[PDB]
């Protein structure tokens, strides 16, 4: 489970991935 | 057949007779591997010269004994060469053979439970929160009980042994890898074991990685002269010895 | 897989052949024991066996279904005060990263020399209500690995977690759970030890040198309130994607203190689960 | 000493006697001296390290002026040596004062445990290292006898750090005003 | 990437190799640092080392998850009043926008010149009861950007937040989280400053000049009530999505005071963790 | 380029100056052949925690030195791990590594010759057919002569320089593997040299092959303080260490 | 329903398979 | 995640897009 970003806006998300 | 043959350094040892032999937890001992490995400097690998056939001091086996104990990274802190590497490095790892030869007639009854165990920790013979002591689990080649007296002042271990002396039914010990020694048909116990421990290389000094118990379960028995002893002699081959983290020498106590 | 898994039929037990009589030589039923090793004889051989498809599985008996189910370990207990509120060592609690604190299932693992795990917690707080009306009890938990500022007294600095784990629960909402990598600097956590801390003939030996991680300091963040309450914050502890090494024989005398195998009990004569029998005739 | 600079430097002295002993610090990374360094300060974010470790000294003697010192790593085990012939013993590097200037000691990572613990812990204790004279310091005529030496540590590529924690280094026993 | 990212081995440490004796002419033990560079010796090249092939990720050595933590930056508070409500200046907070109120924190950032970043936030209200009864406290958060009518007091027309934002929380429901944009006309959050207001003896200098980023005013909207509160809204902040630029040393002076770098403390010598020792000879 | 780097052990040595190094007898130092070889044992051979960068006791360099010696297998009968190897052996054989270590300053000005020599037959200072001592020619890290004083009761070698302690003209002597250290433009000698003598392996405790000299040919002379002390320290290492003929172990004298 | 890791860490999430 | 009218009628939805 992941990149569902239920929210519009990139400011709300999760931490960052990496590389 | 029963004959065995073994041969570890400059040393061999034989037996004409055997209860076959057995591998803890059936893995045979080796060196350490680049993979689990953590340290970085290059170990002494004395080979021979080192993972060799070293006896210990012999004992008696009586109608009044109770049981003896060695705790083996330990019991060689003496034997040559293994037993200074020991002391000048900081880690040291190694596995084992023990060759456990007990001899009387077959007009002698008796019979010996012989056990190697991970991590043994005992416990003291007082109540309280206060555990054995060093000095008192570091013995060395002469090795502990017998069924002997002594300071109640030391935080000393329970001499206790049908709790297993860490309190576990002796009997259920069977679980630890081991072998009897029924004078009607076994002559010795052989044991083989690899480095069991969490961690790659470990102090030979703080830690015993292997402990091991000899326990007379059904007592001696003969109808001659008490001037016949049946001793009990133990003898050990460290394996796949590897050291390092090298310096200056700790000091004997 | 799924069935298999759904239907928990995993690990089964093979079945029981059906046999026929022997008047021969080789006898399987003699074998000598002092090899250390374990015999290998079945009903088909002893007997004459008939023919039974079993379906048993050992799925239950596996160190996850053994080992993964949640135990008290702890409970930690403030029994509030307003009167002095902060005050040295008060309202907040603390208490040492550990299982042998609290038998049955310290019992359990104890049952092997290694183990290692990724550990579920839980926490059950319980409110009791000592007043007329306990309010809005809002609650902070966590966690201090070594070597860090374990609050002296409740409203530190070092319940602002700048950068440690705190979790809040309130009145209300559900229990909170979360759960853990395993900690350890080692590649398994030691059930036991036959090290010490040096050769100091007073150095620390057991369960223990290895194992000082942590500890728990707590806090009831609301401030002062008027009617009084105790609480009991209940640690339960779960073992999940866990493994084993090396088996040991169960413990029958009951313990006393933790990171220790002591059993000398206070006085009394040391107890053990066996009972005693009239006569070996008669069972 | 410590609330000023010289707090950084180690004078290089006479030495009457010879293979005399400079220093010496414990290398449990969160140990004042070390603690405060810029690795240390940081380390104490976290409850465990590992890996080998680096440390450096720099001359800030003269040209003319010439000296031979040995420096060791006793891995933990034992007590912090004594005497030279004890230290010498286990991993060192012995360092030539010269046109260079810079000598560079590895502390390899000697350990049992893959990993160690940041906080003082007498198990995770990694060791001591020490700096002694091989020989001397000789200066040719008019020139001080006297000199000093920089240290510094950074890390090495095995290093490598875990599980974030809040730091020991620093108390705010404040608050903070406006 | 999964594996790698769940199983947490996205950065991961080179292996130390095995070496052989030098007996070379090339010494790689000797440089000078004062190049103002960074030696580059390794274990392989002063010592006769063995192999081992690692495992350690530095993934947990990243800005992100050394930023990316939940941190108390300021503990609102309202002792409540029923006497008179409303009033100038009363029953509602307001606090300036920032972080250097306080410290472990604080700290932390501080650690880098420049610094970017949504941010997390999160409000943990904690109603302490000072009555027989707390009722239903609802409440009322928000935001006054610059220029903004910031309310003079408790129910002003700024509460209406007809283009604001607001964010209620009720006595249960849960705990206000929501998360936010970088806000700043510079492409970076200013951790610090060499700047003033202007060439007036009497112009600012510091971070702060170039943080004028609000303030917020508070209100517990539910109107009079009968047994009284008191309210402490404590707020969290998480920076996720960070970047950092020109790192710094650390600091060894408990501050005093924000957006200042000012240590000088009121009388007492000024303190550090260095510890004294005897003497250089043993450690 | 001068500046050299050696890496032994667990040890490592540097020198921001030198004058070459030198191969005795343009031999390198391995480990015995099956075909040369006698004895029939598998020697053990510690790799790396034997062989590695022992450095012994430092000495003053004097306008009144005279000389100073070490004999090698003997040197290290303490230097750990090899030096009881040496003990819990018969059969020993190794090869060395020789760093002398000598600094002061571009102001000062002094010459010390450094030469290794195959059996070393040194004489005694006594006319007669009385050799010299066991317990004489077997000092230790500590080394011999310096310009000291003794019982003459003692079957005490000769404290001669010039003769070489053996009756030949020192200046010959350059014939033996050997450098100088001119404080002018050097800071250290090295010596490597392989196994010499004619058994495969001879007794550690009985012979020493290697014999080291270091002889101060123009005298020490600065124009400092004579609180300037300029020591000499050496360093060794022995180098593919094998040892057989395992056992008790001798012992201390 | 599963496999659905809805947390990142592999430390979070259910009670192992058996194989 | 979107475009997921949970709701029937066109009046209950996100605020709309942009173009
Ligand atoms: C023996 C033995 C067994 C174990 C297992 C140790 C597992 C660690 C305990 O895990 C917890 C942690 Cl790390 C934190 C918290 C915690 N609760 C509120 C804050 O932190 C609770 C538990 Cl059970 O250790 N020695
Ligand atoms: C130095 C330094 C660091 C920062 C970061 C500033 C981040 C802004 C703070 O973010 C918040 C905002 Cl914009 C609003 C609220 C808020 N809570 C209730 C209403 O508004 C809370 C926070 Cl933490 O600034 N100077």
């Amino acid at each position: 489970y992941f990149n569902i970003n239920y929210f519009k806006d990139a400011a709300s998300s999760g931490a960052s991935r990496l590389d | 057949d029963r004959i065995m043959q073994i041969t570890r350094g400059d040393s061999t040892i034989s037996s004409d007779d055997v209860a076959n032999a057995v591998v803890g937890y059936g893995v045979w001992p080796h060196y350490l591997t680049p993979q689990d490995a953590t340290a970085i400097n290059k170990p002494t690998q004395p080979d021979t010269s080192s993972n060799r056939f070293y006896t210990l001091e012999s004992k008696h086996w009586n109608g009044s004994s109770k049981g003896w104990w060695w705790k083996l990274p330990d019991a060689l802190k003496d034997m040559g060469i293994f037993g200074e590497n020991m002391y000048y490095h900081f880690l040291g790892r190694s596995g084992y053979t023990v060759h456990v030869q007990c001899n009387a007639s077959k007009f002698h009854q008796g019979t010996l439970l012989v056990a190697m165990i991970p991590e043994h920790q005992l416990a003291s013979a007082k109540h309280g929160s206060v555990t054995a002591g060093y000095k008192l689990t570091h013995p060395g080649e002469a090795g502990r009980d017998v069924s002997q007296e002594r300071d109640a002042s030391l935080r000393q271990p329970s001499d206790d042994s049908w709790l297993n002396f860490d309190g576990t039914l002796l009997g259920n010990l069977l679980i630890f890898p081991h072998q009897f020694i029924n004078l009607r048909s076994n002559n010795s116990a052989t044991l083989i074991v690899p480095y069991v421990n969490a961690v790659p290389m470990d102090s030979m000094l703080r830690h015993n990685n292997w402990c091991l118990v000899i326990i007379p379960i059904s007592p001696l028995r003969s109808e001659t002269t008490s001037s016949n002893i049946v001793p009990i002699t133990v003898s050990i081959s460290p394996m796949c010895a590897e050291f390092s983290g090298a310096r200056a020498k700790n000091i004997k106590q | 897989n799924y069935i298999d898994e759904v239907l928990n039929e995993v690990l089964v037990v093979p079945n029981i052949k059906e046999s026929h009589h022997t008047t021969s030589n080789s006898a399987p039923l003699l074998d000598a024991a002092e090899t250390g090793h374990t015999s290998n004889v079945q009903p088909e051989d002893a007997i004459e066996t008939r023919y039974v498809i079993t379906s048993q599985t050992r799925d239950e008996m596996s160190i996850e279904s053994f080992l993964g189910r949640s135990g008290c370990v702890h409970i930690s207990r403030i029994k509030v005060d307003y009167t002095d509120y902060n005050g040295q060592d008060i309202n907040f609690t603390k208490w040492k990263i550990t299982l042998q604190e609290m038998a049955q299932i310290r019992r359990k693992f104890e049952l092997f020399t290694y183990v290692r795990f990724d550990s579920e917690i839980t926490l059950v707080p319980c409110i009791a209500g000592r007043g007329d009306d306990i309010g809005h009890i809002v609650m902070q938990y966590m966690y201090v690995p070594p070597g860090a500022p374990i609050p002296s007294k409740r409203n530190d600095f070092s319940w602002q977690s700048g950068t440690n784990m705190s979790i809040f629960w309130q009145h209300g909402q559900p229990f909170p759970r979360f759960s853990i990598p395993f900690l350890s600097i080692a590649s398994a956590y030691y059930m036991f030890y036959d090290g010490y801390d040096g050769d100091n003939t007073s150095s620390k030996y057991g369960s223990v040198v290895t194992n000082d991680m942590g500890t728990i300091c707590s806090r009831i963040v609301t401030e002062k309130q008027k009617l009084s309450v105790v609480i009991t914050t209940h640690i339960y502890h779960k073992a999940k994607h866990t493994k084993a090494w090396c088996p040991r024989p169960p413990r029958a005398v009951p313990y006393t203190h933790s990171h220790v195998t002591n059993y000398m009990p206070e006085t009394g004569d040391v107890t053990t689960a066996i009972v005693r029998r009239n006569t070996i005739t008669t069972a | 000493n410590v609330g000023n600079v010289s707090m950084y430097t180690v004078q290089l002295g006479n030495q009457t006697g010879m293979a005399q002993k400079v220093f010496s610090i414990k290398v449990d990374i969160t140990s004042t001296p070390l603690a405060t360094t810029l690795i240390g300060e940081i380390a104490s974010y976290y409850t465990h390290w590992t890996g080998s470790l680096r440390f450096s000294f720099m001359f800030c003697g003269t040209a003319n002026t010439t000296l031979k010192l040995l420096l060791a790593y006793t891995p933990p085990g034992i007590d912090e040596p004594t005497t030279r012939k004890d230290a010498m013993l286990g991993t060192h590097v012995v360092w030539d004062v010269g046109l260079q200037s810079t000598i560079s000691l590895v502390v390899p990572w000697v350990s049992a445990s893959h990993f160690r613990l940041t906080a003082d812990n007498k198990y995770s204790m990694a060791g001591y290292i020490t700096c002694w004279y091989q020989t001397n310091l000789v200066v040719p005529p008019s020139t001080p006898q006297t000199a000093d030496m920089l240290c510094f540590v950074s890390a090495c590529k095995d290093f490598c750090l875990r599980m974030a924690r809040d730091t020991d280094l620093h108390i705010q026993s404040g608050p903070i005003e406006q």
